């Protein structure tokens, strides 16, 4: 009913093992090695936001409400979100996390998404569209 | 400079495009970048909207093509049985006293078993009733690509019966029709007595392998009694269907 964590950069979190148990990569750690858990490929800042998401998602299409504001950050902490929810197996924390991002791209132009993303124009030809194919 | 969402590794770029309409995947991202042009032509990106969608019924003739399929798999023949009345059917032949759409079971017929959402059909009457649909295959989502080159299965399939108490007879025509509707196939079944039990009775043909250029199909079909009394003795059609497979 408690566990310890420690992220890349040598803080420790504690946490039930309840909340942390959502994360299918380190649900698998109660089992082999049952003096922290270390993380290796998350920082503290984003494992901090990794179990408060899990904190609020402890029991438990449109994307609710909460984790709409709660996603809200900028566009790099979603990146080290995806790869969060991605190393730790949160299927909930990606699903949604991706869907934050789609979202961003859903009806632009090609152009506006080269924008919004930092995507350099890489065609060497001219851009013929394809329509249903 | 600063590159997040772009650098993503691939698995994971994918579940971010699967998130998004093949529409939309298919016309604006693919001209974002060469990386998303590669990947919208892959199968790992479609393998996985279908998966995503329930549709995998390891390697394809192309998953794209099989997601669109899938997805605008439907009944292309408007008002199969009747619900409207005869909208939607084209050179309609009304022969002695016409077709007319009556309730099922019909007076002196069987139940119709295979499927009963179907509430209704059309009866044909003393000389030959017929009627007809032309379907647009690219009007209904169906892209020259496609038809040229997969040239993907066109089912087609009806429902015929007659009553207990009379003889009928039964006619369809299927073809498939060229950009100037000229004809690459047919289908025909020559005139069919109808069983004496007024059973129900489906035909069904499916084609394939039928070379490039087809753009339409013609579904038609009639009925007529083989004893020449008033009122509406002849075959009945119902749950008449056109579709494209996947």
């Amino acid at each position: 009913p408690s566990i310890k964590l420690q992220s890349s950069d040598g803080e420790i979190f504690e946490v039930d093992v309840e909340i942390a148990k959502q994360s299918v990569t380190i649900k698998t750690m109660l089992e082999d090695l049952g003096d922290p858990v270390p993380l290796p490929n998350v920082n503290a800042a984003i494992l901090k936001k990794v179990i408060q998401w899990c904190t609020h998602h402890k029991d438990d299409d449109d994307i609710p409400v909460w984790d709409q504001e709660f996603l809200k950050v900028d566009q790099g902490t979603l990146f080290e979100l995806i790869l969060a929810a991605n190393y730790l197996d949160i299927k909930g924390l990606l699903d949604v996390t991706c869907k934050t991002v789609a979202n961003m791209i859903k009806g632009k132009t090609p152009e506006e998404i080269r924008k919004t993303f930092n995507i350099k124009n890489d065609f060497t030809e001219e851009e013929e569209a394809q329509v249903r194919k | 400079a600063v590159e997040y969402l772009a650098e993503l590794p691939e698995p994971l770029l994918l579940r971010v495009l699967a998130e998004l309409p093949a529409t939309e995947l298919v016309q604006a991202c693919r001209l974002v970048c060469l990386r998303w042009k590669e990947l919208v032509d892959g199968a790992p990106l479609w393998l996985l909207k279908c998966q995503q969608e329930g549709l995998v019924p390891e390697e394809r003739d192309h998953w794209q093509q099989f997601y669109f399929l899938s997805k605008r798999r439907r009944n292309l023949l408007r008002n199969p049985c009747g619900e409207e009345d005869l909208e939607g059917w084209s050179d309609v032949e009304h022969g002695g006293d016409g077709w007319k759409v009556e309730e099922l079971p019909g007076d002196n017929g069987v139940e119709f078993t295979q499927d009963d959402s179907v509430k209704k059909y059309f009866a044909s009457s003393f000389e030959w009733c017929r009627k007809a649909q032309v379907i647009d295959l690219q009007a209904e989502g169906y892209w020259e690509e496609l038809l040229d080159t997969t040239q993907p299965a066109i089912v087609v399939k009806d429902w015929y019966s007659g009553r207990t108490d009379a003889g009928s007879l039964y006619e369809l025509t299927v073809r498939l029709l060229s950009e100037n509707e000229d004809v690459l196939a047919e289908f025909a079944t020559g005139q069919v007595a109808v069983p004496e039990d007024g059973s129900w009775m489906e035909i069904s043909h499916t084609f394939i392998d039928y070379g490039p250029g087809v753009r339409f199909v013609r579904f038609e079909h009639g009925g007529q009694d083989s004893v020449y009394w008033k009122g509406w003795f002849g075959a009945r059609v119902t749950n008449s269907s056109v579709w494209v497979e996947p």
